[PDB]
């Protein structure tokens, strides 16, 4: 329960860093490899967990084309589990294809949260 | 840009912008109502919930209104807020974000209810139905929208470009300080939208006589008949519309709703006939049709309509009839004719 | 604007605005529904339909004039109105319709027409118009046995019964020079209203009305009017508040705009900043509520109207709703206190600055009937500017924390439980 | 709506003992049911007490 | 009581029973309707469920039907089982029961399942409302029941004893032998109804020409068109219907229907174009109108017209047109339109 | 669960006797006003059990009418219960307005299923 | 309806033990809940009448 504002704030100082960026991004390639996702045909932003209701709000605005095939991927995941295997080589996950089709519709579900909070709880200029 | 006001001692100040965006000039069908429902939405600055809680604290609030002639974006206020005000109104026209769920979640939703009630009232439906047969395109186009025609995000997008342009809108203020409004509206964004096109055209619309439909509905029955209206024939009709109303006719009991639309080529005259029981609205149409046909005299109701136009004139930029002197006498020629309801025991504009 | 007051016999009344492009005259008398028994409930309904009646409205439309008339508890209203420059052929059509002859309107054909047009009024508002009947109950059964529990409109069992004498009877006793206020609104300077009044000699009648034997009372209480056919429940609630020349009249007003006004299908008016939305718009549980602060001569009610179709989760929205209340004792925020400020006094413009001169000759008739004279709107400002937040907290301590409360309903109402498990929910006492 | 009907627990105890729908007219007869459920407390409570000392 | 069969040597006989109690005969709107899905409910002797399950075990089916002129009460049956089922119609026609629990429980909500599906199709539509508009008060009266009109208990009852009567009614035999049906039919309660009057006029109705309208509907698109029909030129527009959508033509690839309904004293000719696109359905129909109005000759369509019409007549009581002898050509006068669907992008009649 | 049908085969054959009809009848005209349903304002064919399919269908068939007066019956007689009192003498029901209203609605669901009982376990004559 | 569905106390052994909806995916790892009710019973069973002989 990380936030993923946060996660953001933290990543781009690293990445937008010449001297930072060297050490800590060959280091996250091999750990995204070790983990093994890709190779039951996953990317990353289907691993993420829906139970809670900035998720469920990503989810909804989402298009249709892109969530059809996500309930495709995770029935293919569940299965090839089920079986104790791994899926074909060139059925898996390539680097290119790893991308955050999530992210953006996460983070204005979290600064509208925000922004009616500070709204909720403000005291008055006078 | 044509900025205008009046000035006043009280507490209380109103701000208009009206657009030549009604549905009159809509590309598709119903395409001015969901750019209507889509006003006061989130900009690209500015969030929907933001502009609530702010205007609350200062005591103001935000309206946008539809009809065929006229998009109106309005706000009432507290006098001292003025320029608060000039500059909300101003990023509504030009940095509206125009984003997909809020079509999905807020702006469909809010036009289907307003669709729903409105299919109800059978005295809307008759009056809706008098507009497309003697209108056919123009005027006559529908009002509403009920997803005969779809319409996407991007038709209002391109709907709103073409309507919110310098040329094209007018800017009114009541007990509104005049050279003050003119100095906040220069350095707005206002002053920075397109300068494109007006859309009003000063050629009259093209008409049509002795047409006829018919509605079956479940509820009370209606018998609705329209005369189109010229330039120089409107204040004729307009005290013939005051004097069915009032208590100087014969007719006043037999009528539910007698009057005139006002535009800037024209009008249309419209009265309607109303009750559950089909034999009775059958009997009374057909009296009223029988006496406007011998004719009637018009001079005892000349006063009466000048009161009346003045208290619907009051805060309004009153088109002006200086004519109600040259009124004596009318008689009815040719019409329309709408039928809703129970139209098999309804008659048929050849018997009337 | 600037009112003006004088009694030269007859207290005249004005309030002159140079913009307007009309002109209102009427009197106003200080008696209403309130001062009525059960047996002529609804003659003064009848007086108001005899004055708009066809061949009297005929009189008045071939030179220029429009009528209006309104009924309320307190008072009643009969105003004429003209260009400004007519406003002399006012005066006289006011004069034979109350001063002289007002026996040509009560012959036997136009009594006959006018009851027959009464009563289907009457019978069409019990049976189509939901909010406001359900409202009527509410006055009825907390003030039961007192004057301010009678309809303004009257009752079908009650209209039948009345002749021409209960007119007449009535008017005697009720339109009176000592219980009557002319007033002028629009473009109408103040002088040439007394001066027209002082060249013809006018007096309706002397003075003395009668007495008035009970005071109202408010009583704890409930009615049901259940009806499976209908497709909502309406509801309203209220407690007993403050009545006119109360020193809490304008914190009780500004108490009721903390929780406002609600509809679920306006999309604006669901970002409110009303801490009550975030528990109803979860599952949906109302379609609209108002909050009111409603003030008499003698009392008030102060509560809420409501109308649903989720008929199997009433009880969480009356439970909901309560809660909130609680917090005006123990827990209400600054920033709410400021909020309600400034909208009421939004509300309060609105209401007193319209365009119409008919509305503002009805407020001003009642104002001065009741306190003799009328408050500005600078002053009344003022007022609201200086309230703080104890002041609510003392005010809600005394009128709501643990009171007795007046409840009524019709429709799908079922789901709606007993009084005394509502009446626990008025104190927390987890606490 | 509640947490009295939200949660899983004490949904349980609404649904019995609080909010659940009664004829008006029942009279005193329909109390004893409840009086055999204090019955068994009392005698579940005081037999464990007596139990720690007997052979 | 005119009695006919036919005989054969087969297994299976049908029995029909046709009343001249069709929609055109209606007193209030949808009375027809509701008395057809009343027949083969429970009579004063034998409950429905218990002719169910007898008729089961004889091998046989009953059902009735509606249209604008008949009401048709037919069985289908093994060939020896005949007076079983000539005494089960004539129960039906003189002592049924009409109770109010069946009318709520099965009547109604059989009624309201007719209509439901008849009013998604738009081919459906534009043809109700050509016959109201050609014809306005006998064979243009609505066929189904839809509420606008109630319709009580007593009327069901009222309209069943004015077309149950032995001048209003015919009975046929398929595969059946005349002189057993003949003497089962004078033992029956067939005999002992009232002899009442024929509801049949040999009057021409009166028709109309040059009307027009439109309905908006979300979906598909149609335009339409009717053209009256007298009793001397009916053979003429049988071969125009069987030419226009045979390969002969060239706008059989324009059109999706095209027939000609035959009455006892003239017909309706009717065409259709139907299609998703607005902008086909207009140019289709444009396109068809053109050519009608230019001519045809009908000559190379005549042998074909007489195979199509035997096809058509194989178990029917045969309306004879011996007259596609001396066709040749047609043009087009003056027609009636119908639009239903985008009716903002469909033409207008003045323009086609 | 002694059907209705049964009642009224006994019924009518003591009510068409002479002998039968004065011994009986006396009897029963005490038997009912001993019971004393009339004093709560009941009419007795609304003491009868509906927890079945045969009276839910009878119920669902009475005229709306006599329906909105049974509920009321019903509800004013547990409100009288509730406060240990009887009604006065001059609302209790009288003997000409005890009458079966529901009992023509009950022996034609009797008949109907019983009907398809035989039916439905029919064997063939062949 | 089918009866164990119907009934007030099979519908709960219906619910919890044949027509539970349960994830495909889920290993041996997921048996090991069953068994401790197994070896709660064990225990309680052996104990009562190890209990009959026990001071
Ligand atoms: C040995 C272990 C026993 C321990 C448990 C004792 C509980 C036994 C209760 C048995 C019973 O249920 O009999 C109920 C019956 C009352 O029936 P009802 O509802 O119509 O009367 C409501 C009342 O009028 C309102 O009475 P109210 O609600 O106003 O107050 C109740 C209060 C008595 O109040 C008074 O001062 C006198 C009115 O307290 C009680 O009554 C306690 C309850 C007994 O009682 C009667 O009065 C008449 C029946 C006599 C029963 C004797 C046979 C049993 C052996
Ligand atoms: C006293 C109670 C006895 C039972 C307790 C232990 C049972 C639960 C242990 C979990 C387990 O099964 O071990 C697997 C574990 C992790 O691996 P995983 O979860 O990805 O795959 C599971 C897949 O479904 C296997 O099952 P599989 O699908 O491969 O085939 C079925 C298998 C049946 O075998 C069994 O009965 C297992 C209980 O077929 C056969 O073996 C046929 C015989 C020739 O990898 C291991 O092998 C670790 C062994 C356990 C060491 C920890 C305990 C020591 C204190
Ligand atoms: C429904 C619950 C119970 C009932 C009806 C019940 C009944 C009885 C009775 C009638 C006696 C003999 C009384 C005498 O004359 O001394 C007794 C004795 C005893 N019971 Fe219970 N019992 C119950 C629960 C329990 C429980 C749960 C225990 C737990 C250990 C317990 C422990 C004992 C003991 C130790 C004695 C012997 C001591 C004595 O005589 O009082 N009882 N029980
Ligand atoms: C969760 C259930 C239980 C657990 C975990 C448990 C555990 C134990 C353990 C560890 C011992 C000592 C074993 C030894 O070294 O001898 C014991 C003894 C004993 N327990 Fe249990 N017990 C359970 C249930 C019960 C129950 C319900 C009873 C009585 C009905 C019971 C009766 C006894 C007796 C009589 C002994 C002494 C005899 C012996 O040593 O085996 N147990 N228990
Ligand atoms: C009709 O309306 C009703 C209604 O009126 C009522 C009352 C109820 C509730 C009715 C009941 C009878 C409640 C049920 C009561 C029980 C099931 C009794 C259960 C009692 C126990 C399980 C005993 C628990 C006791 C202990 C654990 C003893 C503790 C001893 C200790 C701590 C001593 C420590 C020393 C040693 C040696 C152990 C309804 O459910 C209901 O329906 C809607
Ligand atoms: C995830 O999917 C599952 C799932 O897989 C399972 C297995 C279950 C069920 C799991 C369980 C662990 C079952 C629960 C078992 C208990 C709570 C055990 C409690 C009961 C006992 C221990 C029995 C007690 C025994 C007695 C009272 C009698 C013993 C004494 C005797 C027989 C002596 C009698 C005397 C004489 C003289 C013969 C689920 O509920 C479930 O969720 C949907
Ligand atoms: C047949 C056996 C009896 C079965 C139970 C029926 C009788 C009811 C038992 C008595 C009711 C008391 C329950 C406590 C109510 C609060 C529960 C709660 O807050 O739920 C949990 C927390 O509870 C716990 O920590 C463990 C409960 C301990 C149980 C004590 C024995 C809150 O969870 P919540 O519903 O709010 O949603 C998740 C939000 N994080």
């Amino acid at each position: 329960p990380q936030s993923f504002t946060s996660i953001a704030r933290i990543g781009d100082y690293i990445l937008k860093s010449p001297v930072l960026s060297k050490l800590c991004v060959p280091v996250a390639n091999q750990f995204i490899n070790l983990a093994g996702y890709k190779k039951l045909g996953l990317k990353f932003d289907d691993l993420i967990a829906e139970e809670n209701p900035i998720m469920q709000t990503a989810l909804r605005r989402l298009p249709e084309d892109e969530s059809y095939a996500r309930a495709y991927r995770i029935i293919r995941a569940h299965q090839t589990e089920l079986t104790h295997h791994l899926l074909p080589r060139n059925e898996w996950i390539k680097a290119q294809e790893d991308v955050p089709y999530l992210l953006p519709y996460i983070l204005e579900a979290e600064a509208a949260a925000k922004e009616k909070d500070e709204l909720d709880n403000i005291e008055v200029s006078k | 840009l044509t900025v205008s006001a009046r000035d006043a001692p009280t507490k209380i100040s109103t701000l208009a912008v009206k657009v030549h965006g009604g549905s009159r000039y809509a590309t598709k069908d119903g395409v001015a109502h969901l750019l209507n429902r889509f006003n006061f939405q989130n900009t690209n600055t500015r969030s929907a919930l933001k502009l609530v809680r702010e205007s609350e604290l200062l005591g103001g609030t935000f309206k946008s209104t539809l009809d065929r002639e006229y998009i109106t974006l309005k706000a009432t206020f507290l006098k001292d807020d003025l320029p608060y005000y000039v500059n909300a109104l101003a990023d509504v026209l030009y940095k509206t974000a125009f984003k997909p769920h809020e079509l999905t979640e807020s702006v469909l939703p809010a036009a289907r209810y307003d669709y729903a009630v409105a299919e109800q009232c059978p005295v809307k439906s008759a009056e809706d139905q008098l507009y497309a047969i003697t209108f056919r395109k123009g005027l006559g186009n529908p009002l509403l929208y009920d997803g005969v025609e779809r319409v996407s995000l991007q038709d209002i997008k391109d709907f709103a470009d073409k309507v919110y342009t310098k040329e094209n809108l007018e800017v009114s203020g009541e007990n509104v300080v005049e050279a003050d409004l003119k100095r906040f509206v220069d350095e707005s964004l206002l002053s920075t939208l397109p300068a494109g096109k007006s859309l009003v055209s000063k050629s009259e619309p093209k008409f049509f006589l002795g047409e006829e439909n018919r509605v079956r509905f479940i509820g009370d029955s209606v018998a609705a008949i329209g005369i189109p209206v010229n330039k120089a024939s409107l204040a004729q009709y307009e005290v013939l519309a005051n004097y069915l109303t009032s208590a100087l006719s014969e007719l006043s009991g037999l009528i539910s709703s007698a009057k005139l639309d006002k535009f800037t080529d024209g009008g249309l005259f419209t009265l309607f006939v109303r009750d559950q029981d089909s034999a009775v609205v059958s009997s009374n149409i057909k009296k009223i049709v029988a006496d406007l046909k011998k004719g009637k005299d018009l001079s005892p109701a000349i006063n009466y309509t000048k009161l009346k136009n003045a208290v619907q004139n009051e805060s309004v930029s009153s088109p002006i009839e200086l004519n109600f002197d040259a009124v004596k006498d009318f008689k009815l020629g040719k019409f329309n004719y709408v039928a809703v309801g129970d139209v098999s025991n309804l008659p048929y504009l050849d018997e009337l | 604007a600037e009112v003006t007051q004088l009694s030269n016999g007859i207290v005249v009344a004005t309030e002159h605005n140079p913009s307007a492009h009309t002109a209102s005259v009427g009197v106003v008398f200080g008696s209403g529904a309130a001062n009525e028994n059960p047996y002529n409930n609804g003659v003064s309904n009848l007086w108001k339909n005899i004055f708009l009646s066809k061949e009297n409205s005929a009189v008045a439309a071939k030179e220029g004039l429009a009528l209006s008339s309104n009924i309320s508890r307190d008072f009643q209203s009969y105003i004429v109105s003209s260009l400004p420059g007519s406003t002399d052929k006012s005066l006289d059509f006011l004069n034979q319709s109350f001063i002289q002859q007002k026996a040509n309107l009560l012959s036997s054909s136009n009594f006959e027409a006018t009851k027959k047009s009464v009563l289907k009024q009457v019978q069409d508002f019990e049976e189509n118009d939901h909010p406001n009947r359900v409202l009527e109950h509410l006055h009825s059964t907390a003030f039961q046995n007192t004057p301010l529990s009678l309809p303004t409109r009257g009752t079908l069992e009650s209209l039948e019964n009345l002749v021409v004498a209960d007119l007449e009877s009535f008017a005697n006793n009720h339109f009176l020079n000592s219980n009557a206020v002319v007033v002028g609104t629009g473009n109408i300077k103040h002088e040439d209203l007394v001066n027209s009044i002082e060249s013809k000699n006018l007096s309706l009648q002397t003075g003395t009305k009668p007495v008035l034997k009970k005071k109202a009372a408010f009583l704890g209480s409930e009615v049901r009017l259940r009806d499976d056919t209908l497709p909502k429940a309406w509801i309203s609630l209220a407690v007993e508040g403050e009545p006119v020349n109360s020193p809490n009249y304008f914190v009780a007003k500004l108490a009721a705009q903390i929780f406002g006004s609600y509809n679920a299908f306006e999309p604006a008016s669901r970002l409110q900043g009303i801490k009550l939305l975030d528990n109803i718009q979860e599952y949906q549980l109302c379609d609209n509520f108002n909050h009111f602060s409603l003030s008499y001569k003698d009392s008030g009610l102060w509560g809420f109207s409501t109308a649903t179709r989720n008929v199997t989760m009433i009880d969480d929205l009356i439970h909901f709703t309560l809660k909130q209340w609680n917090r005006l004792t123990i827990s209400v925020t600054d920033t709410e206190v400021e909020r309600a400020k400034s909208l009421l006094k939004l509300q309060l413009g609105q209401l007193y600055e319209s365009g119409n001169p008919v509305n503002d000759a009805n407020l001003l008739g009642a104002e001065v009937l009741i306190k003799g004279s009328k408050l500005s709107l600078g002053e009344a400002f003022k007022k609201i500017d200086a309230i703080t937040v104890k002041d609510v907290k003392a005010w809600a301590g005394k009128r709501l924390w643990d009171q007795d409360i007046a409840i009524a309903g019709t429709g799908q109402i079922e789901g709606l439980l007993d009084y005394m498990r509502i009446r626990s929910d008025m104190s927390m006492m987890r606490w | 709506m509640a947490f009295r009907k939200s949660n899983v627990y004490l949904s349980l105890v609404n649904s019995y003992i609080i909010d659940s729908p009664q004829p008006s007219s029942i009279n005193y007869w329909w109390n004893m049911g409840s009086l055999l459920g204090l019955c068994l407390v009392i005698q579940i409570v005081t037999g464990i007490f007596m139990a720690m000392h007997y052979s």
